[PDB]
C-alpha cells in the first residue's frame, strides 16, 4: 500500500528539438497529508554501455501535498553534449523520471527516446560532426515503464 | 434456444451467424484434489465452444469468423463450475456494415455465459463461474495478431473487460450477507485498494453492508471442510497457473499438508510471484458464486448447435485452431473449411444458424 | 554470424512451463550462494521460486528489448538493446 | 587459477526460447553473453537479499517465503498507470 501514486504523465512538447527543455504534465494522487515533500529527478542515459554517462537534468521539490488528485508542470534542462559520446548520441536511448519521498525512491518511470535528424538527407548521410540544431527528440509515451517500490512514509 | 437469447441482446439490424459445438457430459477427473483417506468426488465434464462469424457482403456467401470462445462445464453432486478457458477475436468485425460502437463481443460473451448458466442451473445446487484473464496476442486464431484491425487489450483492459462481462449476470441476483450471488476478483500484485479499481462502476454504489464485488477467494463457499489441506481447496483447471503451481507443490508431498505452503493465504502470496503473474503484465483471477434458494436431450435447439463425441469435438476445435487468419481471404477460407469439417463430423450438410438483433435501445 | 530467427507463436497459452533446465539452474544457484560466502542453502521450493522469478524477469526484459529494437527500426535485437531494456526497467 | 562458471551452462536454445516467449522475432549471435550476464546479476541480487533475511532470522535454510520477501524488494514492474 502506497500513499502517493501516479495516475498519468503527459508529455507536452513532443517531438521537440533535442536541446529543448523537457516538460511533463504530471498527474498523481495522494491519500493523506504528509510531513515531508515529494522529490522528482529526471535522469538522461547518454550512453547505455555504462552507468556513468547518466545526467541528472533537474530536480523539483513539491511540498506540502494536498489530499486527492494533483496536476503540476515539470520543466528540466536539456542534457550536456560534452558528457555524451558523439557516437551514441543519435539514435535510441533512455530517460528516467524518478520520484522519491524524504529521499526514499518509491516510483521509477522509464521512457524510450529516439533522436533523429529533421531532414532525410542528414539521416541518409550523417556528418561526423553532429548537427545539434537539426536534431529532434521523439519519446515514446504510449508505454511508460513504471516500477513501484513499496516504502515506509511517516 | 441460444440463437434467440443472443438475438435479444444484439443491436437491431446486426446480422451474424453462430456455431455452437458441444459434447455429451462424460465422466472425468475430479476438479478438486481428494482429501486424505477418501476417494475423489465423481465429476462429469462437458465441453462448449461458440463461434460467431459475419459477412463482408450481404449477398454473397463470404463468411468470416469474428469471435470465438470456449467453455468447460464441470458437474459434481454439490457443485456446477463454468470455466472460461480461452476466448479470442480476429478483428474482421470492422467488415460488418454499420457495426455499432456498442461492445459486440462483450454482449456475445455475456449472452453466451447467461445462456449456459440458465440452462445448467440445478435445483438447490451452488453454481460457480470461474475464469482467468491475461492479455496475450492470440489464443484461438493464428496470425490474427497480424491483422491490423485486431486490437488486443492490455492487462488492465482485459481484466476490466471480463469484469464488465460478468457484472450483469451478477446483477440478476440478490446480494449476499430467493437466489443470491457474489463476485470475487483477485489480481496478483495488487492490494485491495488497487484491486477495487478493476471493479465495474456499479460496485461503487452498492450497499456497504452487503457488497457484490469482493477482493478475496470464495473459500467457505467452495469447501464445506476448511480443515482440509489447502491442496483440496483450489480447482485444478486445464491450462491454468493455479494447476501448475498446485502440481509443483504436490511434488512436496510424501498427511496432506505441503512443506512450503501451509495456508491458502500463503498460496496466494506465492501465486502473486509465479512466472505467469509477474512477467511485466497484470493478471486477474475471477469467480462468480451463485447460491440457489436455500443455499435429442438438450436445452439448446438451434441449428447452430452440434453435439459431438469427445474425440470428434477435439477434432473440430483443434482443426479450427490450427488455421490461418493473417489476411481477410485466409480467414474466409479457414471459416469455410472449418464449417465444412463440422458439417462432416456431425453427419449433416450444414451446421450453423443466422441471428439478427432485436434490441433497439 | 549466428543470427537466428525465432519460431512464430501461432497461439499463446495461459500457464506455461519453465524453460531453463532444473539442474543447471540449481548448480548455478549453489555457485552464487557459494561465492556470497554463506553456509546455508536453498529449499527445493525456494529454488523453484527463484527460477520462476528469474524467468519472469527475463521475459519482461526481452519484451522491453524487442520494443527498443523496434524503435531503432529493426527486427534483430542486439546487446545494446538489452542494456537499454535494463536501464528502462530501472537498473544501473 | 581459472575455475568454471556455471552461468555458461545455461544453454543458448533455452535463451532463444525465452526470447521467443518475450515476443522477439530475430536475435543476434553475439547476444547470449550479455543475457547470461543480466540473468546472473538479477539472480545474485535476489539470492543475496533472501540469504541475508534468512541469516538474520537465525535459520539454516532459505524458505520459499524468504525468496518472496527478497522479491518484494525488487519492486513491481508494469505498463501504464491505470
Amino acid at each position: 500500500m502506497s500513499v502517493v501514486s501516479l495516475l498519468g504523465v503527459k508529455i507536452v512538447n513532443n517531438p521537440a528539438p533535442f536541446l529543448a527543455p523537457y516538460q511533463f504534465e504530471i498527474t498523481f494522487e495522494c491519500l493523506e497529508q504528509l510531513q515531508k515533500d515529494l522529490e522528482w529527478k529526471l535522469t538522461y542515459v547518454g550512453s547505455a554501455t555504462s552507468s556513468e554517462y547518466d545526467q541528472e537534468l533537474d530536480s523539483l521539490l513539491v511540498g506540502p501535498i494536498p489530499v486527492g488528485v494533483n496536476k503540476f508542470l515539470f520543466e528540466a534542462d536539456a542534457p550536456d553534449l560534452k558528457r555524451i559520446p558523439t557516437s551514441e548520441i543519435l539514435g535510441v536511448t533512455v530517460i528516467l523520471l524518478t520520484c522519491s519521498y524524504d529521499g526514499r525512491e518509491f516510483v521509477r518511470v522509464g521512457y524510450y527516446v529516439n533522436n533523429e535528424y529533421d531532414s532525410e538527407e542528414l539521416t541518409q548521410d550523417p556528418p561526423a560532426k553532429p548537427i545539434i540544431e537539426r536534431i529532434r527528440r521523439n519519446i515514446l509515451a504510449e508505454k511508460p515503464r513504471v516500477t513501484r517500490f513499496a516504502i515506509k512514509w511517516d | 434456444d441460444l440463437g434467440d437469447s443472443l438475438a435479444k441482446v444484439l443491436p437491431t439490424g446486426v446480422k451474424v451467424t453462430i456455431r455452437h459445438i458441444s459434447s455429451a457430459p462424460s465422466p472425468c477427473v475430479a476438479l478438486f484434489a481428494a482429501p486424505p483417506g477418501e476417494e475423489p468426488e465423481s465429476t462429469f465434464c462437458e465441453n462448449h465452444f461458440l463461434a460467431v462469424s459475419i459477412s463482408p457482403n450481404e449477398n454473397e456467401e463470404s463468411e468470416v469468423i469474428i469471435f470465438g470462445i470456449e467453455v468447460l462445464v464441470y458437474g459434481t453432486a454439490h457443485l456446477t463450475t463454468i470455466f472460461v478457458s480461452k476466448a479470442d477475436s480476429t478483428g474482421y468485425l470492422h467488415l460488418l456494415k454499420n457495426a455499432p460502437k456498442v461492445s459486440l463481443l462483450r454482449l456475445i460473451s455475456n449472452a453466451f455465459l447467461s445462456f449456459l448458466v440458465q440452462t445448467h442451473q440445478r435445483p438447490g445446487v451452488r453454481l460457480m463461474v470461474s475464469l482467468f484473464a491475461r492479455a496475450q496476442n492470440q489464443y484461438l486464431f493464428p496470425g490474427s495478431i497480424e491483422n491490423p484491425e485486431k486490437h488486443v487489450l492490455d492487462d488492465r483492459g482485459l481484466i476490466k473487460w471480463w469484469c464488465r462481462v460478468i457484472d450483469p449476470i451478477l446483477r440478476e441476483y440478490e446480494p449476499e450477507t430467493k437466489s443470491s450471488a457474489t463476485a470475487f476478483l483477485i489480481v496478483p500484485g495488487c492490494d485491495k485498494f488497487e484491486t477495487r479499481g478493476f471493479f465495474p462502476i456499479t460496485a461503487r454504489s452498492d450497499g456497504k453492508d452487503r457488497p457484490r464485488w469482493l477482493n478475496s477467494y470464495p473459500l467457505h463457499q467452495l469447501c464445506d471442510n476448511p480443515n482440509a489441506p489447502p491442496r483440496c481447496l483450489v480447482p485444478r483447471f486445464p491450462d491454468d497457473p493455479k494447476t501448475r503451481f498446485l502440481i509443483d507443490l504436490d511434488d512436496e508431498l510424501p498427511s496432506g499438508h505441503w512443506r512450503s505452503v501451509k495456508s491458502l493465504a500463503q498460496f496466494w502470496e506465492m501465486m502473486s510471484f509465479r512466472q505467469e503473474c509477474s512477467a511485466g503484465r497484470l493478471v486477474g483471477f475471477l469467480w462468480l458464486v451463485i447460491n440457489p434458494p436455500g443455499l435429442f436431450f438438450w436445452p439448446d435447439t438451434g441449428r447452430g448447435h452440434a453435439v459431438l463425441s469427445e474425440e470428434d469435438y477435439k477434432a473440430a476445435i483443434n482443426f479450427l485452431i490450427d488455421q490461418d487468419f493473417n489476411t481477410k481471404h485466409k480467414a474466409i477460407a479457414s471459416t469455410k473449411a472449418w464449417a465444412e469439417k463440422v458439417a462432416s463430423l456431425a453427419d449433416q450438410l450444414w451446421v450453423g444458424q443466422r441471428v439478427e438483433g432485436r434490441n433497439a435501445t | 554470424p549466428g543470427t537466428v530467427a525465432l519460431r512464430e507463436i501461432r497461439r499463446f497459452q495461459k500457464s506455461t512451463e519453465l524453460l531453463i533446465r532444473k539442474l543447471p539452474f540449481q548448480r548455478l544457484v549453489r555457485e552464487i550462494a557459494q561465492d556470497f560466502k554463506t553456509d546455508l542453502r536453498f529449499q527445493s521450493s525456494a529454488i523453484g521460486a527463484l527460477q520462476e522469478s528469474v524467468e519472469a524477469y527475463l521475459v519482461s526484459l526481452f519484451e522491453d528489448t524487442n520494443l527498443a529494437a523496434i524503435h531503432a527500426k529493426r527486427v534483430t535485437i542486439q546487446k545494446k538493446d538489452i542494456k537499454l531494456a535494463r536501464r528502462l526497467r530501472g537498473e544501473r | 587459477k581459472i575455475l568454471r562458471d556455471n552461468i555458461q551452462g545455461i544453454t543458448k536454445p533455452a535463451i532463444r526460447r525465452l526470447a521467443r516467449r518475450g515476443g522477439v522475432k530475430r536475435i543476434s549471435g553475439l547476444i547470449y553473453e550479455e543475457v547470461r550476464a543480466v540473468l546472473k546479476s538479477f539472480l545474485e541480487s535476489v539470492i543475496r537479499d533472501s540469504v541475508t533475511y534468512t541469516e538474520h532470522a537465525k535459520r539454516k535454510t532459505v524458505t520459499s517465503l524468504d525468496v518472496v520477501y527478497a522479491l518484494k524488494r525488487q519492486g513491481r514492474t508494469l505498463y501504464g498507470f491505470g
